[PDB]
């Protein structure tokens, strides 16, 4: 298999982290 | 009758099993004559040899009387007679004498462990399990290693000793048993410790399992990571599954990762995974993958994305031709 | 139907029970001395 | 003549196996003694191979001479470097787990776990899980000085990144070390110093953890210092007002039957966070429990 | 009388020979689940949980908040701290009760 | 002196490939065109 | 031991050098010997003891334990170094036929 | 070298006495020895 250089995602691990912070804040509200 | 039995024992028969059967018949007659101690003495005298007897019973050069100390049937009969007639000290002495002749099978070690467990002894059972593991390492004690692991789980041993035993049992085990051993080690690490040890055990099992069970082990590790932690933690490991699994297995892993990214919302990452799967699979040979990619593009993808998918399918068809 | 969770006693091995019996015997011998 | 010409440990082990199969045990003992003596006098006292010790110890065990094999194992683990003794130590551990006692097996397992934890800490100094496992193993061993040294080594691994995960892991490791010092070592002053160092080293301008403040308040309550706990709670509220810290302070005030302090804390929480209806509901429940309907 | 003082654990009373594990393995005599018995129901439970999660994701239209982070961060550390605080919490509660009793005695 | 111990790594490391001459065929062999162009270094040129 | 010996056989298939192949063929030929004729070697040992005791080189002594010991003055009995009659050994017809047959078997192989 | 002397002092007396230990391979008769064993027998 030839190596496919995948592009960096537009949402990062930290951005997903604050997204799920806001998500569980809404869920607990 | 005793004189005839002694004369038959002094007769050098061809088969040592015949002499063992004659000795067992004499012991049974003594036991029926209320002489079980005399029967045990006669059985011990029949299986009498030096401390380092190494004569092969299969060698057709020595007499059957000389090649009678390595008789498994006579030793089993003597152990059965002394089990219900003497205390645990004589049983331990008989087990040590059987282990000295190296004529004890894994069933003999299991019987010794059961006799130790019946006498309120759990450390002696662990010692017998260690003896069974050390006497035959690879094939003949993997089941004995499983029995020792079950005994350790029932004994509630300390975490360090249990971890050392699990590391020793899974050091050079075959992968068919090492998969179950690593699963049990991960379950024990999750039950009696941090989940990081279980995750490390799952990662080690993903790199040290058979090719048939590699995809199942990766799926189980992903499920355990999703249950015990976030789903993003399986994002790179599935990428590692992109670099380790076989072609159909990597296609299934890429489909699962694309579904997970679509559920999370990573449309670009899911599209890249679908493109990698289409590059790693022929169009005429993997129509289900192309149908799944088309369904994903209908769920998420424009007309330009549809044209790009059609161009990728045409390129895959040209590569397959 | 919930099974009755009977409190099983801790299975003392040969080492643990032997140590307890030896400690009791040593205490008796020390008391006699 | 072979051992004169080829004085490698392999040929000595071949002679040992030959004299085991075709000779007395005294000949095997003489062969092993001559092997270790010769390798000690030509490659020096340092470069004796561990395989000779392993094979002689296993010969002693298969001759059921357990104290002899134990002497061989301890002498091999004493007079040889730790860099060339992993296999010999492993054979000691499996021998003690095989036909040894409980205390010796526990000591061997503790030594092996300590070596593995030291290797993991050398490979990954930032691995807080390995440091916690080493601290737990040292606490199970019962050595207070070794546990204190492990806690000092783990505390010295300051995380360079200011991420919330690394700071939370460091705070959890510090709390575990403080709990180990309070339970086993029973040093209140050392626990207070560790809590003060954790509070000072935490970059509260970027990220703050109310769990560390709650643990410090619980440790002060266990020591009977209510005024110090109240001062710490007030300082934590002033530095970073958190809903969890305010709830913990209100619970501590309610456990001490301080209705005025609880009312002041509820008023401060309402002033800081007027959108939090849970604090208002808790204040209303506290007022209803005090028979104050108005 | 011959078959009355034998343990019958490794010697066959009918065949008059040693017992073999090919037809009568000892693992069937265990009162618990062995390693062969284990690591099989856990995989089935994980597969069932994955199928249930997939069915829930297919049925629902929005992403659940407690699906990407079903557990809080450092949950293992919190569980370890809770397990370690077994007698420390009781000691703290006893100290609080003693302080309350001392305050009541000072008031009275 | 006693002979040096040769691994298979050395025995494969001192393997000389056969000369694929693109000028000479003294025995008139019909060499595949694939082998004819292996030693030609013009295929290893970066057009930058 | 059988599995590790066959694994060593599989690992040693590649040509390393000539001494390794020499050891391999010597081990193969010693395996193709079969079991040695220990009874025969018993007969030539007794016959050589008899003729050496008649020649005075070997000395038969009935010791204080009543067992026949046979001490050698020289070293000519053990190895035929120091024995200048190593040239005078004549192999019988069967051994020479066995050697020629084995060489012809290698030729036909 | 002090390792050999230290370990020789380290071992205890073996608990199974083997002064009657005939060698494990009974060498067939006759026993023919070198010139140095005439005084030994």
């Amino acid at each position: 298999r030839k190596p496919l250089i995948l592009p960096a995602p537009q949402v990062s691990d930290s951005e997903l982290d604050e997204i799920v912070k806001m998500g569980m804040i809404g869920e607990r509200a | 009758a005793r004189i005839i039995m002694e004369k038959a024992v002094k007769v050098p028969f061809k088969s040592v099993n015949e002499l063992a059967d004659m000795w067992i018949e004499w012991a049974e007659m003594e036991l029926r004559n209320k002489n079980f101690d005399e029967a045990v003495r006669i059985m011990a005298k029949a299986t009498q040899a030096p401390k380092r007897s190494t004569v092969d019973y299969f060698d057709e050069s020595l007499s059957p009387q000389q090649r009678v100390h390595k008789s498994w049937k006579l030793w089993s009969f003597y152990v059965d007679l002394v089990e219900s007639t003497s205390s645990l000290e004589e049983t331990r002495k008989i087990y040590e004498r059987i282990f000295e002749l190296r004529i004890a099978t894994p069933q003999t070690v299991v019987n010794y462990a059961n006799l130790l467990e019946e006498h309120h002894y759990y450390e002696e059972s662990f010692k017998i399990y260690e003896r069974g593991l050390d006497l035959f390492s690879y094939p003949v004690a993997f089941e004995l290693w499983n029995l020792y692991l079950t005994k350790a789980v029932d004994r509630k041993i300390s975490i360090e000793r249990l971890r050392d035993l699990f590391e020793q049992a899974i050091t050079d085990c075959p992968p068919k048993f090492a998969k179950v051993l690593y699963l049990m080690y991960g379950n024990l690490e999750e039950e009696r410790g941090l989940a990081r040890h279980a995750m490390r055990i799952y990662e080690r099992a993903t790199r040290a399992v058979a090719d048939e069970d590699r995809a199942d082990m990766f799926n189980f590790y992903i499920t355990k990571s999703a249950s015990n932690f976030g789903l993003a933690s399986t994002r790179p490991i599935y990428e590692r599954a992109i670099a380790t699994l076989p072609d159909n297995e990597a296609r299934d892993m890429c489909l699962k990762f694309a579904d997970m990214e679509k559920r999370l919302g990573e449309i670009d990452r899911a599209r890249a995974i679908y493109g990698h799967a289409s590059q790693f699979c022929d169009p005429r040979t993997n129509p289900e993958f192309w149908a799944k990619w088309e369904q994903f593009e209908v769920q998420h993808g424009n007309e330009d994305t549809f044209k790009e998918m059609l161009r990728v399918k045409r390129s895959v068809q040209a590569k397959y031709n | 139907k919930q099974e009755p969770k009977t409190q099983e006693e801790l299975e003392e091995d040969a080492a643990d029970r032997d140590r307890r019996e030896r400690e009791l015997r040593e205490a008796r011998e020390l008391a006699e001395r | 003549a072979y051992t004169q010409v080829h004085p490698e440990p392999r040929t000595w082990l071949k002679w040992a196996k030959f004299e085991e199969e075709f000779g007395t045990a005294d000949m095997v003992r003489d062969v092993f003694q001559s092997a270790i003596q010769y390798i000690a006098e030509t490659l020096g006292d340092d470069a004796v191979d561990e395989r000779l010790f392993i094979a002689f110890a296993r010969f002693e065990t298969r001759q059921k001479e357990y104290e002899r094999a134990r002497a061989i194992y301890k002498f091999g683990l004493d007079n040889l470097p730790r860099s060339r003794s992993m296999q010999l130590h492993a054979q000691y551990t499996t021998f003690e787990k095989q036909f040894g006692d409980k205390e010796g097996v526990e000591d061997v397992v503790l030594t092996k776990r300590r070596r593995l934890y030291e290797e993991q800490v050398k490979e990954n100094p930032k691995n807080y899980d390995v440091w916690f496992d080493f601290a737990r193993l040292e606490e199970m061993g019962g050595d207070p000085d070794r546990v204190r040294e492990v806690y000092e080594r783990a505390i010295a691994q300051v995380p360079p990144t200011q991420e919330k995960r690394h700071w939370r892991r460091y705070i959890f490791l510090f709390l575990f070390y403080a709990i180990w010092e309070e339970k086993d070592a029973k040093n209140i002053e050392r626990a207070r110093a560790i809590y003060d160092t954790c509070l000072n080293l935490i970059p509260h301008k970027k990220f703050t953890f109310a769990k560390v403040w709650i643990a410090k308040a619980h440790f002060e309550i266990r020591q009977g210092n209510l005024t110090a706990a109240r001062k710490t709670l007030g300082r934590a509220i002033g530095m970073c007002p958190k809903d969890k810290l305010f709830r913990e302070y209100i619970a501590i005030e309610q456990k001490l039957y301080e209705f005025d302090r609880c009312r002041t804390l509820y008023e401060k929480h309402a002033l800081f966070n007027p959108a939090n209806c849970q604090t208002w509901i808790r204040w209303a429940e506290l007022e209803r429990g005090l028979d104050d309907l108005d | 009388p011959v078959l009355q003082h034998l343990s019958l654990r490794n010697y066959d009373p009918v065949t008059r020979g040693p017992k073999l594990g090919f037809e009568a393995p000892p693992t069937e005599n265990l009162n618990t689940l062995t390693l062969e018995e284990k690591a099989a129901a856990l995989e089935a439970e994980a597969r069932r949980k994955a199928q249930e999660e997939q069915e829930a994701a297919a049925q629902a239209r929005g992403l659940d908040i407690t699906t990407l982070q079903p557990k809080k961060p450092n949950w293992d550390l919190k569980r370890e701290f809770k397990q370690r605080m077994a007698v420390l919490d009781v000691r703290t509660e006893n100290a609080i009760a003693r302080m309350v009793r001392e305050r009541l005695a000072e008031k009275k | 002196s006693p002979p040096r111990k040769l691994t298979a790594e050395d025995q494969e490391a001192w393997r000389i490939p056969p000369p694929v001459s693109m000028w000479k065929n003294p025995k008139g062999f019909t060499i595949p065109l694939d082998k004819r162009l292996a030693a030609d270094g013009r295929q290893l040129q970066e057009v930058q | 031991k059988r599995m590790k010996k066959k694994e060593a056989h599989r690992d040693d298939t590649a040509f390393r050098d000539y001494a390794r192949e020499a050891e391999k063929t010597y081990k193969r030929q010693i395996r193709n010997m079969g079991a040695p004729d220990l009874e025969k070697y018993m007969r030539e040992k007794l016959s050589a003891i008899e003729k050496a005791a008649a020649a005075g080189t070997l000395d038969i002594i009935e010791t204080e334990d009543g067992e026949m010991i046979a001490v050698d003055k020289d070293g000519t009995f053990f190895s035929t170094a120091n024995a200048t009659d190593f040239a005078q050994h004549k192999p019988d017809k069967a051994a020479v036929d066995r050697l020629v047959a084995d060489l012809r078997k290698a030729e036909e192989a | 070298a002090s390792i050999a002397a230290g370990l020789a002092a380290a071992l205890p007396k073996p608990k199974y006495s083997s002064e009657h230990e005939e060698p494990r391979a009974t060498q067939r008769g006759p026993r023919i020895v070198s010139a140095d064993q005439i005084d030994e027998t």
